[PDB]
């Protein structure tokens, strides 16, 4: 298999 | 905007990863010694610690590396992988105690996130959770310095 | 003198969120 | 949760300049610490309790560009080395530390919060001490205590050798006070 990133978190909650 | 914390999964379980100095952690009974995707194929990882529950590949793209605690505090505070954060109050250099216990469910799939100080550095990795008959009550983590070391 | 002008922000009331996809 | 900030950039070179002059500025204000510019200097300035305070250093006597054109400063206190504006329409204001935490997160100019220990009333040291270029540009940013509150404002780097180990902050209390003066 392989690990697929699937989403992402950003802490600061930047919309940006 | 780039993310700290990504949201991985396997052909199975889905976890969670933290980019921590240049290097994208998470657990190693989640990834194990399994490769990472890259939209120029498959990218090795950097380190394996299967002692430590502890995997490592080069920071993915989007990403944005955490920094490690230097306070010393131990009122950190867990980041699940619905983004929720779970105050917990550091009990020892791998355990912590929820200040508000919740079921299983709650910290599911969110092993591999990090355990945020109250400047929001890195303090460790969840690594799991410590429950009594369905309630996590506690959690188990890698601290950064062990990772601080790996690499 | 002119103005002090507000050339960007900071802010620190954000709290950690899956980054959207589009 | 824990202390976390980001910074977005919402005018360049030019448009900074046309402003300063022009001293109308329509840019939307959002967030509890602004990125301020001078022709001369950019520094920070946070909002506490419906006020925007500055070092006194790096905005002086000026006035804020503002959306109906200059604003006159309320408070200028030379010796305190503060001056503040009526926080911009927008702005969110953090409220002063009651609870003498001496645990301190210094929050720059780059959006990152490092930690310094409160040795005095207007020190403390960096837990990670870091060059003095890093901490260019953050004059007149919080200094928050745990919970999330100001206790001080950044005024000057203790350094050495270029690097900083300790910094010299306006405590809270020094804008209570000019605010009464
Ligand atoms: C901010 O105004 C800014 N531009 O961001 C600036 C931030 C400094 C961190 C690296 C630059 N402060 C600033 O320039 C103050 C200001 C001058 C001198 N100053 C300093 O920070 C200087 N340090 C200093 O004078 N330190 C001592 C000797 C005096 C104050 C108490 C601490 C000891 C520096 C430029 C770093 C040499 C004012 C103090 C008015
Ligand atoms: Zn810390
Ligand atoms: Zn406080």
């Amino acid at each position: 298999g392989s690990v697929v990133i699937v989403g992402r978190i950003v802490l600061s909650g930047k919309p940006a | 905007v780039e993310g700290e914390v990504q949201i991985v999964s396997t052909a199975t379980q889905t976890f969670l990863a933290t980019c921590i100095n240049g290097v994208c952690w998470t657990v190693y009974h989640g990834a194990g010694t399994r490769t990472i995707a890259s939209p120029k194929g498959p990218v090795i990882q950097m380190y394996t610690n299967v002692d430590q529950d502890l995997v490592g590949w080069p920071a993915p793209q989007g990403s944005r590396s955490l920094t490690p605690c230097t306070c010393g505090s131990s009122d950190l505070y867990l980041v699940t992988r619905h983004a929720d954060v779970i105050p917990v109050r550091r009990r020892g250099d791998s355990r912590g105690s929820l200040l508000s216990p919740r079921p299983i469910s709650y910290l599911k799939g969110s092993s591999g996130g990090p355990l945020l100080c109250p400047a929001g550095h890195a303090v460790g990795l969840f690594r799991a959770a410590v429950c009594t008959r369905g309630v996590a009550k506690a959690v188990d983590f890698i601290p950064v310095e062990n990772l601080e070391t790996t690499m």
